[PDB]
């Protein structure tokens, strides 16, 4: 009345309350399908029920797909009933009597479930390890551009609407690498130490870059340099600074491995040792403007001669000040 | 065109709720879809599910008003003191204004604390106040020239904590003379870095310069001068000057000075 | 809505969203032109907001405790006098993107809540983070020199928003701990702070 009128005559409420649409209907066909569905429901047996339930229009579903793609959970359809988002049955769309529509939104909260998963791992510290920080760091640097263009596809429909298909064929390159970052995090959750619980997730970082040595490899490559910036930090901790930095033992030196450093971890044991013996008596920041200006093929062996000339100055600087005033030979 | 050819025109959608042969007809707008029409309707709703919980008797000013724009202007002329409509000297702008109300009451009790410009230096701590109230009537109405309304709430966030401090600091017995001058001393000890302290360091700065000046009469003269007793020495055997802001180190050179030049004005 | 909710996000406890010690800034009122999903979205974004009110209140509770009444008490010293300096300083960056947002909805006010939750998921990152901060000096008594200590300890971070705001709070308690070193090599001066700043 006067008020409620209008809200419900102009915008929906018999979505959340169990109302018959205000959709606009005339007769026959794709105007008012209640007749003919329902000629076709009588034939056919509708059991003993005619199927009608509360029904709602196609915008509605749209934009709630596009919400959890998008990063937000807890819908009204895409209900969370056991810790996996499943669609909500008891709504009738009338053509098709929600099927194939159970089918293909099933689909889409299977996909909704790795978003929810991923969200999940963010929300685990937002309202440390300090290599999952990392981690969900190039996670958010994912999502601000991916949802941006979920937020652009959704201001369309406003400006008239466009179908289903067309925006979820439209976010295939985006969900092409969703099906990367599944694969990507299923050993980042499934662990003793913490040193092995890095290890666990970034040894399949790198095995995984291979796997595609297109789109999502970069993605990747992107993802991996921003979760190994804890290993680079403490590697030039233990030359500079001489002492290795200490997390309950998150490095990998007692003070198995990944094979990210392993190649060239000769020449970093023997650095920051040298450092600690010279006192007896950075490093990611020259990396990162490479990554400014085939990887993990030629690149990977760009990063060594960085760590190789410190430690070579390093270790030549402790040999030199050995081989005089105490004069070895 | 425009509007008629936007009604008329078939929709790229087709739902699946009916399929073949439509006549097509748009959008089913969206609840947060347009966000600022509808407050009215709610706001009457929203009262009267508090009406139900409280009996029938709790209400709610504020359904709406006014404008942005006048909301703006009533709420830039607080801060200056004129009280709006709703005091005298949507449910949460009531939220936002309480918090503008209390910086512009203390606003007032500055310059009703600088009415007049007793005490020199007690003047000179009005004078110095006059300082901060000539910027202030400047920072406002230059940025804010009737723009939005967050933005007066922004702009004098930072500002108004500034002025709610010296709030604090003024009496609106209150101390004054010499024991004023002490008083304004040892604030600027207490505070070496806020954002309050170059506030004081100014106030501080001209607050001494009828100190010098009653300094500089004892070398140059040889002349005690008191007007309130706002002077640090006041008041024989030879001499009648006075004896019992600087350390007393100086204060007796500046006794012993005043004898001097009584001896040098007869030589 | 669109202003309403950025005047609760700002510094003022709102009525609309209710600040409570126990649950700050809830949604109950469930607005009839609110999508009913917004809710959860609202419930997402109202922590932010809680802390920018927390910030809020830090800062005008703390200023030499109100105008000087050895140096224990709650929290004070002229340290935390430059935290609160700082703690403003952090709190302007939140004032200028609600700015961006009002400019915004002069441009396009069709856009729903969720977009301004998305657009405010930037500041999600660095206020949770330093809201810990605070709260070990609340808990703990942390006030004097060690504020300085507990500020590097987490300065020293692994998100580039909240290496930037704790640079700014450990900048001016290191401004305020130059000065006073200034008096000890230039004046001979100690205790220019009573027992807060190395000197027994």
């Amino acid at each position: 009345p006067d008020d409620r009128s209008w809200l419900e005559h102009h915008v929906v409420h018999q979505y959340w309350t169990a109302r018959p649409s205000q959709f606009p209907h005339s007769l026959h066909l794709h105007s008012n399908l209640a007749a003919v569905w329902d000629q076709h429901l009588y034939s056919s047996d509708p059991l003993y029920v005619p199927d009608d339930r509360v029904l709602v229009t196609e915008t509605q579903v749209i934009r709630e797909t596009l919400w959890l793609l998008s990063g937000v959970k807890k819908l009204f359809i895409f209900q969370l009933i056991d810790g996996k988002v499943t669609v909500r049955n008891n709504i009738i769309v009338t053509h098709l009597t929600h099927s194939c529509l159970r089918s293909v939104l099933e689909q889409i909260a299977a996909y909704g479930q790795v978003v929810f998963r991923l969200q999940e791992f963010i929300d685990e510290v937002m309202g440390p390890f300090r290599t999952y920080q990392a981690f969900m760091w190039a996670l958010y640097k994912y999502f601000i551009s991916f949802k941006e263009e979920l937020a652009e596809i959704e201001k369309c429909i406003i400006n008239t609407t466009i179908t289903l298909a067309i925006v979820v064929d439209k976010l295939a390159p985006r969900l092409s690498q969703l099906k990367v970052l599944h694969k990507v995090f299923s050993t980042g959750v499934a662990e003793t130490r913490n040193v092995v619980r890095a290890s666990h997730l970034l040894n399949t970082l790198y095995k995984a870059i291979l796997e595609y040595d297109e789109q999502t490899v970069s993605l990747l490559f992107s993802l991996w340099v921003e979760t190994v910036r804890p290993y680079l930090q403490t590697v030039d901790e233990w030359i500079v600074h001489g002492h290795l930095w200490d997390g309950a033992r998150e490095f990998i030196i007692q003070r198995t491995m990944v094979s990210f450093l392993k190649p060239v971890l000769k020449q970093i044991i023997m650095a920051g040792k040298s450092m600690q013996l010279l006192k007896n008596l950075e490093l990611d920041d020259v990396h990162d403007p490479l990554l400014a200006i085939t990887f993990e093929l030629t690149l990977r062996s760009c990063l060594y001669p960085h760590i190789d000339k410190q430690y070579l100055d390093c270790c030549g600087n402790l040999m030199q000040t050995l081989k005089k005033d105490y004069r070895l030979v | 065109l425009w509007e008629a050819a936007l009604t008329y025109e078939a929709s790229k959608r087709r739902c699946w709720e009916r399929v073949g042969c439509p006549p097509g007809h748009r959008e089913e707008p969206y609840l947060t879809e347009a966000g600022r029409d509808a407050f009215d309707k709610f706001c009457r709703l929203h009262q009267g599910e508090l009406q139900l919980l409280a009996g029938g008797v709790l209400q709610a000013p504020q359904p709406v008003l006014v404008k942005e724009c006048e909301l703006v202007k009533d709420v830039l002329n607080v801060l200056i003191g004129v009280v709006s409509a709703t005091f005298s000297l949507p449910e949460s702008i009531s939220s936002l204004l309480s918090e503008v109300a209390e910086y512009g009451t203390c606003y007032t009790r500055l310059s009703h604390f600088s009415l007049q410009p007793k005490g020199l230096v007690f003047q000179a701590f009005t004078s110095g106040l006059r300082r901060y109230l000539q910027y202030y009537r400047a920072c406002v109405l230059s940025t804010p020239p009737t723009l939005s309304l967050l933005t007066i709430g922004f702009l004098f966030k930072k500002l108004g904590r500034q002025l709610r401090y010296l709030a604090e600091l003024c009496g609106v017995a209150f101390p004054t003379g010499v024991k004023l001058l002490s008083y304004l001393y040892q604030e600027a000890l207490h505070n070496c870095s806020n954002e309050h302290y170059p506030v004081l360091l100014s106030l501080l700065k001209t607050s001494c310069e009828p100190y010098t000046r009653f300094i500089h009469d004892w070398v140059y003269s040889g002349v005690f001068r008191d007007a309130y007793g706002e002077f640090m020495i006041q008041v024989k055997l030879y001499w009648t000057h006075g004896y019992v802001v600087f350390l007393k180190h100086i204060a007796h050179d500046i006794y012993v000075c005043g004898k001097t030049i009584n001896l040098l004005k007869l030589c | 809505m669109i202003h309403e909710l950025l005047l609760a996000l700002s510094g003022y406890p709102g009525s609309i969203f209710t600040w409570n010690k126990r649950s700050g800034l809830q949604v109950s009122q469930d607005f009839p032109f609110l999508h009913p999903s917004e809710t959860s979205v609202l419930n997402r974004l109202c922590r932010l907001g809680t802390d920018y009110i927390r910030f809020t209140e830090f800062i005008e509770q703390y200023t030499g405790h109100v105008q000087q009444q050895q140096g224990q008490g709650g929290l004070h010293g002229i340290y935390l006098r430059a935290f609160c300096t700082g703690l403003d300083s952090v709190l302007q960056p939140y004032r200028q993107a609600l700015l961006d947002l009002e400019q915004e909805f002069l441009g396009d006010p069709h856009l729903s809540i969720s977009h301004v939750n998305y657009f405010l998921d930037q500041f999600q990152l660095l206020f949770p983070s330093v809201m810990v901060v605070v709260e070990q000096i609340k808990s703990q008594k942390i006030h004097g020199c060690q504020i300085l200590e507990t500020v590097y300890k987490h300065s020293c971070g692994g998100l580039p928003p909240v290496r930037s705001a704790l640079e700014k709070i450990l900048a001016v308690c290191h401004g305020v701990m130059y000065k006073q070193l200034s008096a000890w090599m230039l004046h001979g001066l100690l205790l220019d702070q009573h027992e807060e700043f190395f000197i027994k």
